RNA sequence: GGAUAGUGGCCUACCAUGGUUUCAACGGGUAACGGGGAAUAAGGGUUCGAUUCCGGAGAGGGAGCCUGAGAAACGGCUACCACAUCCAAGGAAGGCAGCAGGCGCGCAAAUUACCCAAUCCUAAUUCAGGGAGGUAGUGACAAUAAAUAACGAUACAGGGCCCAUUCGGGUCUUGUAAUUGGAAUGAGUACAAUGUAAAUACCUUAACGAGGAACAAUUGGAGGGCAAGUCUGGUGCCAGCAGCCGCGGUAAUUCCAGCUCCAAUAGCGUAUAUUAAAGUUGUUGCAGUUAAAAAGCUCGUAGUUGAACUUUGGGCCCGGUUGGCCG
């Protein structure tokens, strides 16, 4: 669909329950002052399988689980926690930094929102064009 | 006799001036002719989103001096060209190219406000957040 | 698709809101009778407008008019029941001459001040919002009761009140226990 | 007659102004107590009379 | 609307049953029967909100088929039976007989009648006509038909059905000086005397009725109901006797009672 | 609970269904409320009935407490009470037991599947047993 | 003459050339279903009215038709039109503007929940069913009440008035306090009872639940209209403010920050539309020489208005309403 991506992830500590207040911490977040720390709760929890949604209310720690109620806050990576000083993990070092560049234009009408939402879609789909 | 008909059965006759002479009022032909529906670029509504295409700047008119840091927005409904203006100082930094912005009127119901010429639409919401709370550091704009 | 329940507003904002003389006048009344906001005074002024407007349409009729007397007799009976009109001036004239003070001093807070159960208008507000004072055998929490001089002899501390015997109190219990 | 004016001086006064914190003050009584505070400070405890009533007199 | 309609919503109900508005948004639609839908009273509200024996609909349902209520002599079991005017309700236990009559105010009353009065019922004949095989028959306001009437019986008269064998036992001629009950219109619920009436041979025949206190009111002939002659009624009148005092007098009457 | 002094108002007799309906007012000074079963036990002797012969409902607590207003019924016989009173209040104290019929939505789904099959379907059950055995 | 259940150019054959229209026909569109009504104000009046009730239309656009008392039924079919599912390629099954819920669109609009317990309806009929309906969940659409605090004792500063024994008491006070004390319940916790098909909510109430660092209330302005600074610091016609007039070009009563004040208060501001304002739509109730406006003048249709005159009076009585000697 359009902009309803389910966020794949891995749970290490705590049992994730659908419909729970969640404090999302981004890479720029620090435990000292204000950052991109939002208190938006998670809508539900969906199990990952062969292209179909499996609703699950709760899931314990130590597993790998994707969640729904995200993708309009985060950009590339992040962590969702509830502790007041939950430190973020190390920054992932990508394989190859962008080198080759091209100029993208369009000869059609003012489809700027379509192109920007498309590039956002690629950006969220994989470590694609920044 | 004041120049107006005063017959006991002159209701229709007195009515036909009232139907045609009332066209002079601004409230009449601006409402039941469709000017807001077909001529105004807002569609006769209260709020409208849009997409920014460039960053512009207009100076001031008579005795005055100010670059108002206006913006150019294409509305998502009618697909027309409309020049907007942020009513807030220092909000040029937060807005950027390729931004979904919600705008509204100026309170004048369709004429330019002051020393800023041409613009009749004011930026209200930016990328799902508002500029008023943005200056107060209450909320932070999302990156995307 | 049930029948729509009727609702209405009980106050009207003025056509002239910013007059320094008007604010000083209403602030004197609000503070004197112990009011928290200006909605309460604006509420009873709408009733003043209503009752004056409601009385106006009777005087548009000749004396001894069947609608005028029945509505008039019912009108004077209601306002003399609540006591805003004197007993011997029931001549459908002082109802229009009635001022904001008359409808304001019939408030339960004022009568609590009159009977001296509070000794201060602010004290009257705190003993009525804490369901400490009752009328007859029913406990009243709403500050505005418009006692009608018929229940006035039963304004007394409720049997289930900390001051009138009963339990000593909540905070006093912990201090005594400590 | 220009439409491409410079867009560099936006947010200049806001960035250069000194930053200070809100000074702590005793808590105010909200509700009927505040209007009573209005009652005393306007008629009961009016200080500066002279010729006409003032609200916030300045340092003379 | 694709044929007839079987429902009544609880805002189009005529006021004379005095039903509320919050307790449900529908109305207990009476079925087709002796009287019109807008001119009858359902038994559901008559047993629950009028006389207060029952509190629930299923309670009323179990009452009827247990063979207790008897309407117009017959037992009957329909919950939505359209009870109307001059319908006798017979109760085996509780020794009470009910006759539904319009009250002074203008609604249905709770008048209690004796068993002897419950033995007969008075009706308003609508049309007299010679049917098939030439046998004449008359039809009352409830639609019940009586055959072979007395020649002197004409349009707009009163009959007394035995209520047991369905046979007439007494008739009342329509003329001046007859006690009359108004049934319908804005001025229903009164009883006066017949003095005169303009023919007005263009429809909507009009009559003038004077009350016992010289209160003259005018109502159509479609709403009148002869109940006797001057001073001698054939039925037990309800309390108040439809004098309809001026609106100031009920306040005086209520004040005097208390 | 202390000196309840239950008083009955608007008492009427209904031989139509052999029960009496009335509105009951109670007073509970220096007490929160009164539980339903105590009224039923306390109303048995005043109207000569037994414990399982009175049914009550309502009792909306008045603001401030100390008094409650409700409506009560008294049944002449146990067998009579079963065939008048609905099941919801019979099961409440001790006079019935509501066996759960699974759930509402399950019943609708089962009913619809019954409509989709014509006849008893036992011939259909064995026919697909052999045809889908492979 | 056919058909209907019925009258009828409803249709057919013949005959006649008729029928409507400046008293606004006909034709265009309606961000037009109509009314019962809502907004808003002395009166008059203006706008809106899909929307809780009634009367009409639709089941995606037409047409045809089945049964059925009752349908041109689409949660019933048939042809075409545009979509669109499933396919182990023959074909089968479709119309959520019914309830939830999903996508597109849009400034704009909620749960893929529970119960038939209530108010009714239907069937062979108490018993069964009804996303009818009710309840619950989200919800600052709009409406009502109403939290965030009251009270004592000390230090100043007082006003009538007693002493007139010195500027001493001030005996009664109204507030200010980097003064201190008790008493008070609520929000929030929920043992318990009632509530509800079961519940969840209201209230009662074991018990826990203020001394401020706390249980912390905001939205805008302080030049005029528009009540609220000639306070402090920063920028210096740049940034800007401002609904209008209007301030900033190194002394800002208007910009940005701190103090204070003002307006409303769990409400406030902003944008669009309407109403009173507007005697700026003027029938009530506008102006027409110079503010915008007497057609160049004359004749005249429709329309509007249009002379006076024709029953005035005088007596005889009767019964109703108001107050009035005599209570």
């Amino acid at each position: 669909d359009k902009g309803r991506f389910y966020a794949f992830g891995r749970v290490f500590a705590g049992t994730v329950k659908s419909g729970q207040k969640v404090r999302i911490q981004g890479p720029n977040y620090v435990p000292g002052k204000k950052d991109d720390l939002f208190i938006k709760a998670i809508q539900r929890v969906v199990l990952m399988m062969g292209r179909f949604v499996e609703p699950i209310d709760d899931c314990p720690a130590g597993n790998i689980i994707g969640l729904v109620g995200i993708d309009q806050f985060l950009l590339k990576t992040g962590t969702l926690t509830t502790s007041e000083t939950a430190h973020n993990m190390k920054v992932m070092k990508f394989s190859v930094s962008p080198v080759v560049q091209v100029a993208v234009e369009v000869k059609n009408a003012n489809d700027l929102p379509k192109l920007v939402e498309g590039l956002k879609r690629l950006s969220k789909s994989d470590p694609c064009v920044l | 006799g004041k120049g107006k008909p005063r017959g006991l059965n002159s209701a229709r006759k007195l009515r036909v001036h009232r139907r045609n002479n009332r066209w002079a009022e601004n409230n009449y032909k601006k409402r039941l002719l469709g000017t807001a529906f077909k001529s105004s670029p807002f569609g006769g509504s209260s709020h409208a989103k849009g997409i920014v295409l460039e960053k512009l700047g207009i100076e001031s008119k008579q005795p005055n001096s100010a670059i108002r840091k206006c913006v150019r927005v294409q509305l998502i409904k009618n697909g027309k060209k409309v020049t907007a203006f942020v009513p807030n100082d220092g909000c040029l930094n937060f807005v950027d190219e390729n931004d979904e912005v919600l705008l509204a009127g100026f309170g004048r119901k369709g004429k330019a406000k002051g020393d800023i010429p041409g613009v009749r639409f004011k930026v209200v919401k930016v990328s799902g957040v508002s500029l008023l709370a943005l200056w107060k550091e209450k909320k932070e704009k999302p990156r995307s | 698709p049930r029948a729509p329940r009727t609702y209405s507003k009980t106050y009207s904002t003025p056509k002239r809101p910013y007059e320094s003389s008007r604010l000083d006048a209403e602030l004197k009344l609000a503070g004197e009778f112990g009011l928290k906001n200006k909605k309460e005074i604006y509420r009873i002024s709408f009733q003043l407008s209503k009752i004056r407007r409601a009385a106006r349409d009777l005087l548009t009729r000749d004396e001894k008019d069947p609608k005028r007397l029945f509505e008039g007799n019912a009108l004077i009976r209601r306002l003399v029941r609540v006591g805003v009109l004197s007993e011997d001036k029931k001549k459908l004239d002082y109802v229009l001459a009635l001022k904001v003070e008359d409808f304001l001093e019939r408030r339960l807070q004022t009568q609590v001040y009159k009977l001296g159960l509070a000794k201060s208008v602010h004290h009257a507000r705190v003993l009525i919002t804490q369901r400490h004072i009752a009328v007859g055998k029913q406990i009243v929490n709403i500050p505005s009761f418009m006692v009608r001089l018929d229940s006035e002899k039963h304004i007394d501390f409720a049997p289930t009140s900390p001051f009138g015997g009963a339990r000593p109190g909540r905070v006093a219990r912990r201090n005594a226990a400590r | 007659a220009k439409v491409h004016g410079s867009l560099a001086r936006a947010g200049k006064v806001k960035s250069q102004t000194p930053k200070v914190e809100k000074t702590e003050k005793p808590k105010k009584p909200k509700g009927r107590a505040y209007k009573r505070l209005l009652y005393t400070r306007r008629f009961v405890n009016v200080t500066l009379v002279n010729g006409k009533r003032r609200m916030n007199p300045g340092p003379s | 609307a694709r044929g007839p309609k079987k429902h009544l919503k609880r805002l189009a109900a005529p006021h004379h049953w005095l039903l509320d508005k919050l307790s449900g948004c529908y109305a207990p639609r009476p079925s087709a029967g002796p009287h019109k839908l807008r001119e009858s009273l359902p038994l559901i509200v008559f047993l629950r909100n009028r006389l207060k024996y029952a509190l629930n609909g299923r309670e009323v349902k179990a009452i009827l088929m247990q063979r207790h209520v008897k309407v117009d002599g017959k037992v009957r079991t329909d919950t939505t039976y359209p009870a109307g005017f001059m319908d006798v309700i017979t109760l085996d236990a509780t020794n009470e007989n009910f006759r539904l009559v319009y009250d002074v105010k203008g609604r249905f009353a709770v008048h209690r009648i004796t068993d002897e009065e419950a033995s007969y019922k008075l009706g308003k004949v609508k049309k007299v006509q010679l049917g098939k095989k030439g046998v004449p028959y008359v039809v009352t306001h409830d639609g019940r038909t009586i055959r072979y009437p007395d020649p002197n019986i004409k349009v707009n008269d009163t009959v007394k059905i035995d209520l047991a064998s369905g046979k007439i036992t007494d008739f009342i001629k329509f003329d001046a000086g007859k006690l009359v009950y108004v049934t319908g219109g804005r001025n229903l619920g009164r009883i006066g005397t017949i003095v005169h009436k303009e023919r007005h041979d263009g429809g909507f025949d009009l009559v003038h009725i004077k009350d016992s206190l010289d209160n003259t009111f005018v109502t159509r002939l479609n709403n009148v109901f002869v109940i006797g002659e001057q001073g001698k009624p054939y039925i037990s009148l309800p309390k108040g006797k439809g004098i309809k005092l001026s609106i100031a007098e009920e306040r005086d009457r209520r004040r005097a009672q208390q | 609970s202390d000196a309840v002094t239950i008083r009955t108002r608007k008492v009427i007799s209904n031989p139509l269904l052999a029960r009496k309906q009335f509105v009951v007012d109670v007073l509970h000074p220096n007490r929160a409320n009164v539980s339903k079963d105590e009224l039923r036990e306390k109303l048995a002797e005043v109207y000569k009935a037994e414990k399982d012969a009175v049914s009550v409902f309502g009792f909306r607590t008045q603001f401030g407490g100390g008094k409650s207003v409700g409506f009560g019924l008294v049944y002449n016989s146990v067998a009579e009470a079963k065939k008048f009173e609905p099941t919801y209040r019979l099961v409440r104290y001790g006079l019935a037991e509501k066996v759960e019929k699974a759930s509402r939505q399950q019943r609708k789904q089962k009913k619809n599947r019954d409509k989709k099959i014509f006849g008893t379907g036992k011939r259909l059950a064995k026919k697909v047993a052999r045809r889908n055995a492979d």
